[PDB]
């Protein structure tokens, strides 16, 4: 090939030529500069005017390697800073590409699948303005067989992706209408063999659950609730990882949503979870225990018969720091709304000593947690008439000296709080 | 992180 390592100025050269051949072999050597790893010259072939000539490129149906080689440049501008795919949208490439999702060459149109894939994934705006050209449809249609395995895996991973994208970020989320259109396609996705399918579909659910109640419920709604689960526990960590977001999100919502998660055997996976040797996991693992244990007593009550207070203790007595803190809030939001009799088991467990242990962090907030939720275990103990019971448990762990020692702290509602536990049990 | 990019570059092959 003659087209390796063209300059700038050839490429304009070439692309202004008037011979379709010469231009073709010019797009292609922009092409080649721009897919080179380091330092792709992207500014200066914007700077050169070339995007309007890619994007009328775009229209050459009677010349599919040019569609091709200038789907490809227009990728990789794209690919860039917002600005750069700005650049690709002002040329007017959006429903080019669209157009070209109809091209009877596969890897044409999976090209702009892809273009399409980053400039929705710049942000809000642009990817409601793919979807206002209209790109959901003949996107969709591309999925339109019996079977998704027919297909080519880069093909179908590249879909997914992009749908993906179209499913994400927020302020606004997407158009209700548009999610609700892509919703069963991304369910059958869901279904498919394929680990980077199945992540990146997981990756966009968990986007469309990150929300109000009624996105959640949209999702909820499809039953996929039961594949979420089974898929949370994958041995495939990127699959692992969405599957988890994803249900995290979702009990985030109503009661009825959350339960909807423990009914489909959730709970079964947080011993590993809660034990797993990646750090995010752990830590969004005990973020999703810590909105179950927000909800109803009859679901912190299947927390405890699933013997998951125990892995709780354990996160709370060990774990990276941010994960601690879930688990602080996991308790706070346990003791709050659970009965006398779950309270007492909890203790029973063993969550005074590392309760008492997180007090020596240099973090306001989770000092707060700490203190309601030992305050809530102390009105249970009230209720029981075991106040003194627990405050020799606390003292004897070393718990009462930083508590008397919270009383110089600087913020105000934790030497109030302390105080008021001194001045109250403490005596 | 973890999550997929949002803008992806196809490199040479």
């Amino acid at each position: 090939q003659g087209t390796v390592n063209w300059s700038v100025e050839d490429i304009v050269k070439g692309i202004n030529s008037n011979n379709l051949e010469s231009q073709l072999q010019a797009t292609q050597a922009a092409r080649k500069l721009l897919s080179r790893e380091k330092q792709p010259p992207i500014d200066n072939i914007i700077r050169a005017g070339l995007i309007p000539k890619f994007v009328s490129f775009l229209g050459k149906t009677d010349c599919s390697p040019i569609q091709f080689e200038s789907a490809w440049a227009l990728t990789n501008i794209a690919s860039g800073t917002s600005e750069q795919t700005k650049a690709v949208v002002d040329g007017g490439a959006i429903p080019a590409f669209i157009s070209l999702l109809a091209s009877p060459h596969a890897h044409i149109s999976e090209q702009a699948v892809w273009a399409l894939g980053n400039i929705a994934g710049d942000g809000s705006a642009f990817r409601d303005l793919v979807i206002k050209h209209g790109a959901i449809d003949p996107l969709l249609a591309l999925l339109a067989v019996p079977d998704l395995s027919t297909l080519a895996c880069g093909y179908l991973r590249n879909l997914t992706w992009t749908l993906s994208n179209l499913c994400r970020n927020k302020n606004p989320a997407p158009p209700l209408d548009a999610v609700e259109q892509i919703l069963p396609t991304l369910v059958r996705l869901l279904h498919h063999n394929d680990p980077e399918v199945l992540a990146d579909s997981c990756w966009a659910i968990s986007y469309l659950t990150d929300g109000p109640n009624e996105r959640i419920e949209m999702v909820v709604k499809k039953g996929v609730v039961p594949q979420l689960v089974k898929l949370l526990g994958a041995t495939e960590l990127p699959i692992v990882t969405p599957a988890l977001r994803a249900i995290g999100n979702i009990v985030t919502g109503t009661d009825e949503q959350t339960q909807k998660v423990i009914d489909a055997g959730a709970l079964a996976v947080f011993p590993s979870l809660l034990t797993n040797p990646k750090t995010n996991i752990q830590k969004e693992a005990t973020w999703t225990m810590s909105n179950i244990t927000a909800g109803r007593q009859d679901q912190i009550q299947q927390v405890v018969n699933h013997g998951l207070v125990p892995f709780l203790v354990g996160v709370l007595s060990k774990a990276d720091f941010k994960t601690q803190k879930e688990a602080a809030w996991a308790i706070t939001n346990y003791t709050s709304g659970g009965t006398v009799e779950q309270i007492v088991y909890l203790v029973h467990c063993g969550i005074i000593e590392p309760l008492m242990n997180l007090l020596s962090a240099k973090d306001t907030k989770i000092i707060q947690v700490i203190l309601d939720a030992i305050s809530n275990i102390f009105q249970a103990a009230e209720k029981l008439g075991e106040t003194e019971k627990l405050s020799i448990m606390i003292e004897e762990c070393g718990g009462l000296d930083k508590i008397e020692a919270l009383q110089r702290h600087e913020n105000e509602s934790v030497y109030k709080a302390s105080l008021n536990l001194i001045e109250k049990y403490f005596s | 992180d973890y999550m997929p990019s949002m803008k992806r570059f196809r490199r040479e092959e």
